[PDB]
């Protein structure tokens, strides 16, 4: 019940959400340890500039202008990945982790490896019954390609948010003596590129997504005779392996 | 194993009481290692070897450079704080270390 | 278990100074765990 | 006597109750290092406004108005929901783990078990919401203690700032989310015991 | 007190009253423990 029941376009997506976990906790690690923002007055052989100010007037513009200053995007964008491949992985497996298509896949794991080894009738009438496990998966889908959409398309513009270079207008005056100061995010090249990563894959995920659109709604699976969710469920094991359907037929035959 | 019979109510309550405790002496140990520190200021005007303690604020002068504060730091710290709030931790660890050890002797 | 302690450490040789004034930052958290302990502890004896 | 006995609520509280574990545990790290509080005095071509603090008075600074003046929920926080998730789970596992009970799953003792770990799961969700609700706006980012430690550093009158605020503000509030959620896949529970 | 010691100096002479003045039995004591047990270890399990 593992893996017959993986089409190949879904081993895709599995690996791809993978590499987009792996991304998501490096990006929670590094800005949990090495996220920060380095801070100066903006205006005060050649010499030093000394602005007098003390280590802790410095840490001090460097929390108050990163707290503030700084996007919420380059903020939360690690935290952002996480939960949104933590949803696809959750959707996903939730077609498993429910206890109703668990009872039915592992009947239909048993009756299939039974039909194998050289019930039929009985499975027919109690799992013809269905055609809602097809829209289940129509709808999982549709609403995968509903996050690929609203992901890329409100991250192709919030990605040339975060930037390097950053300023901050912060009322710290009569506490450092400064108004307007010039900071960096050391991590912000990195994370440019991080997320262009993460847009890469994203929209290869969507693209199978799109793909599977096309075999979930070229041909009509509702028939094939069998009954909507029975044809769906052997138009998988088809996908997974040709043969297998072959073998499959036999019981049904009277 | 099998030996889960012979295990009454309480004993697996201890095991999970000592499971705890073994967690909080982990944690409070790795805590007292890479963070436990004194911060000491001198105290300038002194009354029978105790802290007195007696045009905006200007802030006192100590003439003190870094090292000399993390020597008395140090010092501080190795004879004026009292022994339990430092090895509070590691008698924890000992204390669980050796319940589990009676509690799994017969075994 | 105390947040602030004075020490009389008595090295005026090496800094110029006689008593010092420390805050232990870690006194109120391991009071707390100190707390969490005993009363396991208690619940350990009362089961034994 | 694992997998099977499992009802779909059972399975997604445990989920639950393991995101929210997670959640606590990095909220732990964080408080563990990088969980630290700037201060200021208050009152002392633009120049510095130097107030001649070496480090060691800042950092006595710093300790003493994060001990004195902030609040003890900004402080404990992580550790608190620790330790709810942990009971959490434990009274939830606790229908297997007791040897009586184990034993007969492997009388009616059985039911009025269940009865009482649902009402205790209950009472949890009422009483963290009580104080989670009243006590998350408490937090702030910036934060003025007014300490007695003048004479030591020279001021009376201190601005701070708490850097993990901001996070644990977009932390306790995400955390009280997965407490509503819970709380429902709990009651619906109640609910088939009294429905 | 003062003695015109930039941070590094500090360190520096930290590292040479280290590396010199401090007996080895306090610099090495966990290696010696580890060696030593490696080696009960060995001497328990070296027939099996």
């Amino acid at each position: 019940a593992f893996r017959v029941l993986k089409p190949w376009w879904d081993v895709f997506t599995d690996y791809l959400s993978v590499a987009m976990l792996m991304i998501g906790v490096f990006g929670c690690t590094l800005q949990v340890m090495q996220d920060k923002i380095i801070c100066l007055p903006k205006r005060v052989e050649m010499k030093g500039l000394k602005t007098d100010l003390d280590l802790q007037q410095y840490s001090f513009i460097n929390q108050m202008c990163y707290e503030r200053a700084l996007h919420w995007y380059a903020k939360y964008f690690p935290y952002l990945v996480l939960i949104h491949t933590l949803v696809f992985m959750l959707c996903s497996n939730f077609w498993f982790k429910f206890p109703g298509s668990s009872s039915k896949i592992e009947h239909f794991i048993s009756i299939l490896g039974k039909c194998f080894d050289s019930k039929v009738k009985k499975f027919r009438l109690h799992v013809e019954e269905g055609d809602i496990l097809y829209a289940m998966y129509v709808r999982q889908t549709v609403l995968k390609v509903i996050k690929f959409l609203i992901i890329i398309a409100y991250n192709s513009a919030l990605v040339s948010k975060v930037q390097f270079t950053v300023d901050c207008n912060v009322d710290i005056q009569d506490m450092t003596g400064y108004k307007n100061f010039s900071c960096n995010h050391t991590m912000a090249h990195l994370f440019s590129k991080l997320s262009f990563c993460y847009l890469c894959f994203v929209s290869i995920y969507g693209l199978t997504c799109l793909y599977t659109l096309y075999w979930l709604f070229y041909r009509s699976l509702r028939e094939y005779d069998v009954k909507n969710d029975f044809a769906f469920m052997l138009h998988m094991i088809d996908q997974y392996d040709p043969l297998y359907s072959k073998r499959f037929a036999v019981f049904l035959s009277e | 194993p099998a030996y889960r019979i012979l295990k009454p109510w309480w004993d697996v309550f201890t095991d999970y009481i000592s499971i705890v405790m073994l967690m909080i002496a982990v944690f409070g140990g790795t805590l007292q290692v890479t963070q436990d520190k004194m911060i000491c200021l001198p105290c300038k005007w002194v009354t029978k070897d105790s802290c007195n303690d007696s045009t905006g604020p200007t802030g006192i002068k100590y003439d003190l450079d870094r090292h000399q504060y993390n020597y008395v730091d140090a010092v501080c710290y190795e004879n004026r704080l009292h022994w339990f709030a430092k090895y509070f931790p590691y008698l924890v660890l000992l204390h669980t270390l050796i319940f589990l050890a009676c509690s799994n002797f017969w075994f | 278990i105390k947040f602030d302690v004075d020490c009389t450490v008595d090295i005026e040789s090496l800094t110029g100074y006689r008593t010092y004034r420390c805050a232990h930052p870690l006194a109120t958290l391991f009071k707390i765990l100190a707390s969490f302990y005993i009363s396991l502890v208690i619940f350990y004896g009362l089961i034994c």
